[PDB]
């Protein structure tokens, strides 16, 4: 029957908006690796931000180390 | 191979080693009549030789 033949055909009209449906899984599964890599990034560069910038991203927990030199001069 | 530079913070206040390397006439130029001379030392000059 018509009918039948038509359904069948159109059951795969909307390929683009299944492929679509497919990024949004995979990227889904991916994204979250950013989260290691992000923190190596951060982990390399924050030796070269300003030492003030140290002491706020850390909410001041991170302070000069201290190995005795350098001390201040009367 | 030893400058002042190196004394500061790791054996020495930095005010000293200046009055120390103050003691010494250094040689430096040319001036602008192509002439050299000598100045007091500072911190950033070597160690001074007999
Ligand atoms: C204990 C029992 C024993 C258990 C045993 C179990 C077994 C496991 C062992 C465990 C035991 C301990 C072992 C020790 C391990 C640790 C030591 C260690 O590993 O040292 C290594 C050591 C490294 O030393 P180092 O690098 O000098 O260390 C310096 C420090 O890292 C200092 O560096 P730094 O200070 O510069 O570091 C910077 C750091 C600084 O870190 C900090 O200061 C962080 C402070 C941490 C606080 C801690 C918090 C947790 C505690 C809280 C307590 C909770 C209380 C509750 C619980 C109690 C009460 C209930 O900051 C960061 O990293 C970046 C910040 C974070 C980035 C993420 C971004 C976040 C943004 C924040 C957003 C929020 C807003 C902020 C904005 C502000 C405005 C709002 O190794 C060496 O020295 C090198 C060895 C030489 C080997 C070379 C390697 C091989 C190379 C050859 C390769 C060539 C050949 C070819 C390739 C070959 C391939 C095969
Ligand atoms: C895909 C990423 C590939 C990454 C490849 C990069 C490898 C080479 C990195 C070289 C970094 C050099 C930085 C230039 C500034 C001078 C550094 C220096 O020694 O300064 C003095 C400073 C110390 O300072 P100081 O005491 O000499 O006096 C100057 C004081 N400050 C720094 C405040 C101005 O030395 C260091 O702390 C060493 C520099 C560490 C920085 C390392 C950066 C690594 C970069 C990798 C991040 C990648 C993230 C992903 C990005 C991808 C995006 C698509």
């Amino acid at each position: 029957s018509r009918a039948v033949y038509a359904k069948l055909w159109a059951s795969t009209a909307q390929y683009t908006q299944r492929r679509h449906y497919a990024w949004y899984q995979i990227w889904s599964r991916v994204i979250p690796w950013s989260v290691p890599w992000g923190i190596f990034a951060m982990w390399m560069v924050f030796p070269a931000m300003p030492v003030e910038y140290r002491q706020a991203l850390t909410f001041g927990i991170w302070q000069k180390p201290n190995i005795g030199t350098h001390g201040p001069d009367p | 191979q030893l400058h002042f530079r190196h004394l500061v913070g790791e054996v020495l206040p930095e005010k000293r080693v200046k009055q120390i390397a103050a003691e010494y006439d250094v040689t430096d130029g040319p001036n602008d009549q192509g002439e050299m001379y000598t100045r007091p030392g500072i911190l950033g000059d070597a160690f001074p030789s007999p």
